[PDB]
């Protein structure tokens, strides 16, 4: 079974860029309700229970035609991702390795945030929108996707994630997604995180060269 | 240039500068080959190599330098070229480590008290309790304080007894599956024979993220390092390659490390069921070469591809996109019980006109009492022949057929009713034609199910098209249907330019132009000189006369 | 040039199934924002003159949906989900509605039941529909020669996102929007008490007659 | 010539460019030995590419009333004929009915 | 091999099926396919869930060399994708219910 | 497809790929506090300090430079300092300043081995007469595949000697077969 | 010829053999079914029915 | 000399190496494929008859486009396109007209006709273009080819496969083609003498029966079978083989 995680910040602590009330909504009955559904799935199955949480997914995925326990454990995943995706005083500029793993994969960083806006201004109903690294390419990249749907079924590390579900932002924006996902890189995304993601992504992708003798 | 093409080779092929130890020979005949064919040798390095000829200018040489002839042996094997940079492994943060039982426990086909379970699965949830940093000072219990009495681990302590029982009852046979299926011990493999010590740990006592501590064993160049971590089955850091050319200097056999385990796996389907990770030292800058899947064994029992590749997660047997659409397609509605159906049904018309040529046969016994001739075997039921007909050996195949699973009265009764029916006409001066017999009826109603099936799954694929396409999910199974230009990039098609001798025409000797003018003797000695008057459908000669009768 | 209507009942009409903040900010700011972007794509294209059924039928594409198919879809959705709601709505509905419903669910119970649940398993936006079986394939071979009359029945489905029944030749008849936009701002996640609130205060059950007759028709000048 | 199957290798001593832009041809500035590394043949085996990979152990070797009409396929218990090799080509004439009705015991010509 | 068929195919069985689970799921309202000793090469490109009252059927998957045992009062879910062949020995019905993306 | 088909149930070596060969016997051969054991140490959980749900318990001197925030620049230790944590949320060391960790199996606490602050390398090529030692056979002309304890295994292969101007036919790592150029 | 030193004429007699078996008939085919210009008289022969007779001297 | 292709290089007057080589059918029709100096490739079938590669390539109807991509030198074809053979290689017939204009050096414009290639067929296709089955085998394994053993022809893949290799053994890539090697040769026994008399024979014996044909239809008369054939045919082809060919000697 798999416990509710908190945030790692109090949930007023995004004020006034995200309003407690849709903390107390999208994590007290909206992650909750993941979490517990998820745990009754697992207390009948003994063979979904052992898996990992990235196994679990993957496992329930089944290949494009996903089990009935996919939506419940992959959107665990995704809501415990996305409050470490966020800080209280984020946004401004990532340092040091993300800094240049973003100028190297995107050209530069104001090109990295226009093609991550346009991921999430595009993604038509609810999905979500991410920041990986290719696992084969060992590239950065910017990949959209809908419902409980996480870039771990393609076996890529996430590094940011952001919400672009309806209940996520329909108190304090409403339908106003636009500023909604600019104000979201701008006060609240956390690149401590994505330094800390892409050092545990280090342990598998190896985005170095390799020092080659001269003989 | 050459700079960039050693950097290829390295990255793409593998190449690597591994040192050569030679013996005397083959160091003088690279040293002074290089001057030329028969020149006096001026570079002392060949001079060098010509005195090392003899073992005993070499015997004196390792006098003069004053160390004995062993460890110049050993000199030999020292690794060339330039060396790493150090290893600092920086631990992030202190190693806050928790007792928590394995996720997968018990094992399957092993029954446990549930409520036990339950309790120890209690545990599990304790990963979503946080721990920061700043908070491991308020009670931290130092000395007699921390002692393991002290502590609280009921539900490890109920895995444990629960882990006990298992292995004392499960020890065996696991040794005895493993002799069976193992021929030879590998690194991986379980530690069996007189090489087993009690109290080794089995797999269930395992679980990803736990952190170990180890020696390194064995160091395999196309596989990676083995540790042992205290448990029946060796662990296993994938590294192969370039990669051993730098990481030899650190990887060791003997040194104890911090592994971490990644992935925990079968051991009849795997053949490394532990895969670690170093935690200490950190290699991962190093670690280039990766395995695209774990390897697995191919047992005597595996003999379907698509059965192993779904017992590990390997992707299915790929093959050409067939580029039709499984929705355009039309429906299906030939129900493959309706020749079964055909046969009994021409198996009763046929019964049914033997008994009305010779009816005294039939005499004194019932018809649905009737018995099969001594030798009747319903596994033959199918037998393929070949038969001449007009100067032909056509091909026949033989349909045997009981009388149990035809319905004769039925049968006699709806011929009886023909036949008394054609009397009449015949009384009448007219002729009566029957549309379609009860099986023909019964051959259609089966195909109004399978058609029916037919209809409804083509809705309910419409219906998964439709959600699919709003939802980005895959169409057919990933892994099958590749794109053109996979199989290989000569493909031999007929249909092409640069496949077809037709340019000409076709060759008066090529095998067409044989069939071709065959048929048209075929079809003179049935038509001959005259000329097509028209030509219309089947269906339209289905259609036409219906209305004209 | 396809333009936004009002719904036909007051903003204030609806209290206290849907407020009208939710009321007017569903309708002026989603649907309306969605006429609006359909009206800017089909400026100057194929798509200028054709009814809006035909705007989503051809937009679809038999799978690989052209990039107006979403607003479109979402604009004749929104407007569908309008006409399916009254202040006078709920209970229950009579005649061969009603025979209907209890030929293809058994009991009016049964089929409601069955729709809560089909609306609260809906993951994700979209919608769930009841729609009148009147279907036509694309292939050949796909006509019945003997229809039994009950292959023309009412059957529940759900969509994801913009998707509605007539793709699949199918004849809406009554709707719920289960995007979390609908009712957040009244519900929030409470999506059961929303459900039970529509379909016991706001089912208009004169209009799913009415369209249930209007598909009758039509699968009746398609006999012929 | 190779004296045995293999994988060839070699450390220092020989170009890694090859001597032209499309060719597998090396030169050796230098003396050096050409390693030639043993493994066993796949040879006509057919393989998967799919489960068999890197170091994957192998413990194995590598009257129409009797008549009826389906997909493709039709069955006759109006006279047929049948080709001697029993192959059709496209477009062949097999059963060809004579009609009683068009039969004259005369003669003349027919027009058209 | 070690691991059956049922596992690695993903079919779920439910096998004597209670009554709560055949009226929750409305089978009794579902249609009949019928059939005799016959072969059926069928691949499943979308959900099907199947109930067997008489008759029996051997599944063998494409390639392989053994077989799933289904008895009457069974419960079957043939997964999307299945290419196996099916194999009756008898006369045989069932009652069916295709299912599209989530639904049930 | 299955649906357009027109058998009855009732009734050694490795592979090696980079182009397939296949190691074997025919080409690889050998030549040649309570007691403290190796086992696990428990399992590690995730510290919120490092916004990882996997701790990543070590840095290398490519990754602390890339991926160490400012804040975190106090928590990195040159050695091992192991805590536990039990069900109750109680944290217990026993010493601060040592190498302490619990046996899961025992239930009993030990020291650590180091406090984490031979002649044959892997990789290399041999002569066919190459000596190690004067008690030891000579060694066979191979790559050293396999290093253990006190043996190693030779993957055999057969050097040719070129003289400069030399053209060798292939590319590293290239499959030849018997009687190539 | 395996095991024995095989006959000298054997080459001979096992190339006339062929010749008698696949011969004629590859060659008996490929006889174009003659016709006139009017397509009038067909002329056509029937390979499967060639014969060979035991000489008379 | 067995049926296949021969790959050959023979020094000119300055020592220039020259690579070549040379198709050989069943029928010892030989197909030179040639090297010159600006690296041009001539389809040469006789001692003046020359032929580029290109249009005997578009002769049989191989666009321009696919030619460049099957090879690994795209560069080297195109080089060599000068815009007058460029428009009759676009069109398929231009390049038959082009390519009978070269092999038969014949002054002035043919016509496109059936009878042309009828023409061209029996004297270049029927006896420079048919492996045969011995000649496939030999292409099928010199040219490293997957091709099924039936196809008894020479398909256009296999000239464009053999330019591969010519152009890059130039390069160091493979070997000689060992002309006096047994494996490059074949063994006529009685059979194939005997066969191939059989072959004149039936031969001679159409142009009995249409010279018989047509005289019986000029009179109007029904010939039975037996009179529209005589057995001069083969006898006497028979009795001239023995008699006259080398190959038949007296028993000594
Ligand atoms: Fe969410
Ligand atoms: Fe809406």
């Amino acid at each position: 079974y798999y416990g509710l995680k908190t945030p790692p910040y109090p949930l007023d602590a995004l004020e006034p860029y995200m309003s407690q009330r849709t903390l107390e909504v999208h994590w007290g009955k909206h992650h909750r309700g993941y979490v517990d559904n998820l745990n009754k799935q697992l207390g009948k199955d003994d063979r979904l229970y052992g898996y990992t949480m990235e196994e679990l997914i993957k496992a329930t995925y089944n290949n494009g035609n996903p089990l009935p326990e996919f939506n419940n454990a992959a959107q665990v995943y995704n809501h415990d991702f996305f409050w470490e995706s966020m800080q209280p005083g984020g946004g401004d500029m990532p340092i040091k390795g993300v800094l240049e793993q973003i100028e190297k994969d995107f050209g530069s960083f104001t090109n990295f945030r226009e093609k991550f806006t346009n991921a999430a201004l595009t993604q038509f109903g609810s999905g979500w929108v991410w920041l990986v690294l290719k696992r084969e390419e060992r590239r950065l990249e910017v990949v959209k996707t809908s419902n409980a749907i996480n870039p771990l079924v393609w076996d890529d590390i996430p590094i940011i994630n952001l919400d672009v579900w309806e209940h996520s932002y329909y108190l304090d924006y409403k339908n106003e997604r636009g500023k909604y996902i600019n104000t979201f890189l701008n006060h609240l995304v956390s690149w401590n995180a994505a330094m800390s993601r892409m050092a545990r992504a280090e342990a598998f992708v190896n985005l170095g060269e390799p020092t080659i003798p001269i003989a | 240039t050459e700079d960039e093409a050693r950097r290829r080779n390295w990255i793409e092929r593998g190449w690597a500068p591994w040192e050569e130890i030679l013996t005397p020979e083959a160091d003088f005949a690279r040293k002074s080959l290089n001057e030329g064919e028969e020149v006096p040798l001026q570079s002392p390095e060949a001079i060098e190599a010509f005195k090392m000829l003899r073992p005993s200018y070499r015997k004196k040489k390792i006098k003069e330098m004053g160390i004995t002839e062993d460890e110049w042996y050993a000199k030999q094997f020292e690794i060339r070229g330039d060396k790493p940079p150090p290893l600092d492994t920086s631990w992030a943060g202190p190693l806050v480590v928790r007792q928590i039982p394995p996720r997968d426990w018990p094992p399957k086909g092993w029954e446990v008290d549930r409520k036990e379970l339950e309790f120890i699965r209690e545990a599990h949830k304790l990963m979503a309790e946080r721990v920061w940093l700043e908070d491991l000072d308020k009670d931290l219990k130092v000395g007699e304080d921390a002692t393991v009495d002290k502590m609280c681990l009921e539900r490890f302590k109920v895995f444990l007894k629960q882990y006990n029982e298992w292995v004392e009852a499960n020890k065996d046979r696991l040794e005895e599956d493993s002799y069976k299926y193992d021929q030879d011990f590998y690194p991986g493999r379980r530690i069996r024979g007189k090489d087993y010590k009690e109290g080794m740990y089995e797999l269930p006592f395992y679980y990803p993220g736990m952190i170990c501590e180890g020696t390194v064993t064995t160091l395999h160049l196309y596989q990676g390092a083995f540790v042992d971590i205290g448990g029946v089955h060796e662990g296993w850091v994938p590294i192969k390659g370039n990669d051993w050319f730098w990481i030899r200097h650190f990887i060791r056999v003997g040194m104890h490390v911090i592994v971490e385990i990644t992935a925990k796996r079968d051991p009849y389907r795997f053949r490394f069921p532990l895969e670690l990770r170093f935690v200490h030292p950190n290699i991962d800058h190093m670690i280039f070469n990766k395995f695209d899947f774990p390897p697995i064994f191919h047992r005597d029992g595996d003999t379907n591809p698509d059965e192993i590749r779904r017992d590990c997660g390997r992707p299915p047997e790929p093959r050409k996109d067939p580029g039709s659409k499984p929705e355009e397609e039309g429906l299906l509605s030939d129900h493959p019980y309706v020749d079964k159906l055909w046969q009994l049904h021409v198996a009763e018309q046929m019964i049914l006109d033997d008994y009305e040529a010779n009816p005294e046969k039939y005499k004194g016994k019932k018809l649905s009492e009737l018995s099969d001739d001594e030798g009747f075997d319903e596994r033959k039921e199918i037998e393929h022949g070949e038969a001449y007909y007009k100067k032909t050996k056509l091909p026949k195949v033989i349909l045997k057929t009981s009388v149990k699973e035809l319905d004769l009265e039925a049968a006699l009764i709806e011929r009886k009713y023909h036949n008394k029916l054609m009397m009449e006409a015949k009384a009448r001066g007219e002729g009566y034609k029957i549309e379609k017999l009860r099986r023909n009826i019964e051959m259609d109603e089966y195909d109004s199910l399978h058609w029916r099936r037919s209809l409804e799954e083509r809705e309910a694929l419409l219906r998964d098209i439709s959600s699919r396409q709003a939802l980005g999910l895959p169409l057919e199974e990933p892994g099958r249907y590749k794109p053109g230009s996979f199989f290989g990039k000569d493909q031999y098609d007929p249909t092409s330019a640069l496949y077809q001798y037709d340019y000409w025409g076709e060759p008066k000797n090529s095998e067409i132009s044989k069939q071709e003018r065959m048929k048209d003797a075929h079809n003179k000695s049935i038509v001959g000189k005259g000329n097509v008057w028209y030509d219309m459908s089947y269906d339209d000669a289905i259609k036409q006369t219906i209305e004209r009768r | 040039g396809f333009e936004l209507k009002p719904p036909p009942y007051p903003l204030d009409a609806l209290e206290p199934h849907m407020s009208r903040e939710t009321l007017d900010y569903h309708w002026g700011k989603h649907h309306k924002t969605y006429v609006e972007n359909l009206n800017k794509q089909i400026v100057g294209t194929d798509l200028d003159g054709l009814s809006l059924e035909e705007v989503v039928l051809l937009s679809y594409n038999r799978g690989n949906m052209l990039p107006a198919f979403n607003n479109a879809a979402q604009a004749w959705n929104h407007e569908f989900f309008w006409e399916s709601i009254q202040p006078g709505g709920g209970g229950k509905p009579s005649g061969d509605l009603l025979r209907l419903i209890e030929r293809d669910f058994g009991s009016f119970s049964d089929f409601v039941e069955r729709f809560k649940a089909a609306a609260a398993s809906n993951f994700g936006s979209g919608w769930t529909w009841l729609a009148y079986k009147a279907n036509r394939l694309d292939v050949a071979n796909a006509v019945n020669p003997l229809p039994k009359e009950e292959d023309k029945k009412l059957v529940i489905v759900k969509t994801p996102n913009a998707v509605n029944p007539l793709v699949w030749d199918y004849s809406p008849l009554l709707t719920i929007d289960t995007w979390e936009h609908a009712y957040y701002l009244d519900f929030e996640n409470r999506r059961i008490e929303y459900i039970n609130t529509f379909m016991e205060k706001l089912v208009s059950w004169e209009t799913v007659s009415t369209r249930l007759e209007s598909a009758m028709a039509r699968a009746a000048q398609r006999e012929q | 010539y190779s004296d045995s199957e293999g994988e060839m290798h070699w450390s220092t001593d020989v170009s890694h460019a090859p001597e032209f832009t499309y060719s597998n041809v090396h030169l050796l500035p230098k003396t050096s030995h050409l390693w030639i590394l043993s493994g066993g043949s796949c040879g006509s085996s057919l393989i998967l590419f799919s489960i068999h990979k890197d170091q994957d152990q192998m413990n194995i070797p590598f009257s129409d009333l009797l008549a009826k009409r389906r997909r493709n396929r039709f069955l006759i218990p109006i006279s047929v004929e049948i080709p001697i090799n029993g192959i059709f080509r496209r477009n062949s004439i097999f059963a060809f009915f004579d009609d009683p009705r068009y039969r004259r015991k005369s003669s003349g010509i027919l027009k058209y | 091999m070690q691991t059956p068929l049922e596992e690695l195919y993903n079919v779920k069985v439910e096998r004597k099926v209670s009554q709560r689970r055949l009226e929750e799921l409305g089978v009794s309202r579902w249609s009949v396919w019928k059939t005799g000793k016959c072969k059926l090469p069928w691949d499943w490109q979308v959900d099907q869930l199947v109930y067997i009252e008489e008759g029996e059927v051997r599944v063998v998957p494409e390639g392989s060399k053994r077989f799933m045992q289904f008895l009457a009062g069974d419960l079957v879910r043939y997964p999307k994708w299945l290419e196996a062949d099916l194999f009756f020995n008898a006369p045989y019905s069932e009652r069916y219910c295709f299912k599209a993306y989530a639904d049930d | 497809r299955k649906r357009n088909n027109p058998m009855n149930p009732f009734y050694h070596g490795t592979i090696r790929m980079f182009s397939l060969l296949i190691l074997s016997s025919s080409n690889c051969f050998r030549i040649g506090t309570i007691k403290n054991s190796s086992g696990p140490l428990g399992t590690a959980i995730q510290i919120s300090n490092f916004y990882s749900f996997l701790p990543l318990l070590t840095y290398n001197q490519i990754s602390v430079i890339k991926y160490l925030q400012l804040d975190n620049f106090k928590y990195i230790f040159q050695v091992i300092h192991s805590y536990l944590i039990d069900e109750n949320g109680r944290i217990f060391n026993l010493d601060p300043y040592s190498n302490l960790v619990l046996n899961p199996f025992k239930l009993n606490w030990y020291f650590l081995h180091q406090n984490y602050n031979t002649i044959i390398s892997l990789g290399q090529f041999f002569c066919e007469n190459v000596c190690i030692a004067k008690k030891e056979p000579y060694l066979k002309s191979g790559q050293v595949l396999i290093v253990q304890r006190d043996s190693v295994v030779i993957r055999s292969a057969k050097p040719y000697l070129a003289t400069p101007g030399a053209k060798v036919h292939g590319h590293y790592r290239e499959i030849l077969y018997e009687g190539d150029t | 010829g395996t095991s024995t030193i095989p006959g000298f004429n054997q080459i001979q007699f096992e190339g006339f053999y062929r010749f008698i078996d696949q011969g004629l008939i590859e060659e008996l085919s490929k006889f174009p079914k003659i016709e006139d210009i009017d397509h009038e008289i067909e002329f056509q022969l029937f390979v499967e029915t060639y014969q060979l007779v035991e000489p008379l001297i | 000399q067995s049926p296949g292709i021969y790959y050959q290089s023979e020094l000119d007057h300055n020592g220039i190496s020259v690579y070549t080589g040379t198709i050989i059918s069943d029928w010892g029709g030989r197909l030179e494929l040639e090297i010159d100096k600006k690296a041009r490739i001539w389809a040469r079938v006789s001692r003046k008859q020359k032929i580029s590669i290109l249009v005997l390539s578009s002769a049989m109807g191989s666009n321009l486009r696919e030619i460049l991509e099957n090879v690994c030198y795209p560069e080297i074809f195109l080089s060599f396109l000068t815009d007058k053979e460029k428009k009759k290689i676009g069109s398929k017939e231009n390049a038959i007209l082009e390519f009978y204009q070269q092999f038969s050096c014949v002054g002035g414009d043919p016509i496109f006709s059936e009878s042309l290639c009828k023409e061209l067929q029996k004297k270049f296709f029927h006896q420079r273009c048919e492996l045969g089955r011995i000649g496939r085998r030999n292409i099928n394994w010199r040219l490293n080819l997957n091709i099924p053993q039936n196809n008894i022809f020479l398909l256009p893949r296999d000239i464009l496969a053999a330019a591969d290799h010519l152009i890059g053994m130039k390069f160091g890539m493979g070997t000689l083609d060992d002309m006096n090697h047994l494996k490059n040769k074949r063994i006529r026994s009685v059979a194939d003498l005997l066969q191939d008399q059989l072959g004149l024979a039936l031969a001679r014996l159409e142009n009995v029966v249409k010279g018989t044909i047509g005289g019986a239809i000029r009179h109007k008369l029904i010939p039975t079978p037996q009179n529209l054939v005589t057995s001069t045919p083969l006898t006497t082809t028979y009795e001239s083989f023995f008699g006259l060919h080398p190959l038949s000697q007296v028993l000594d």
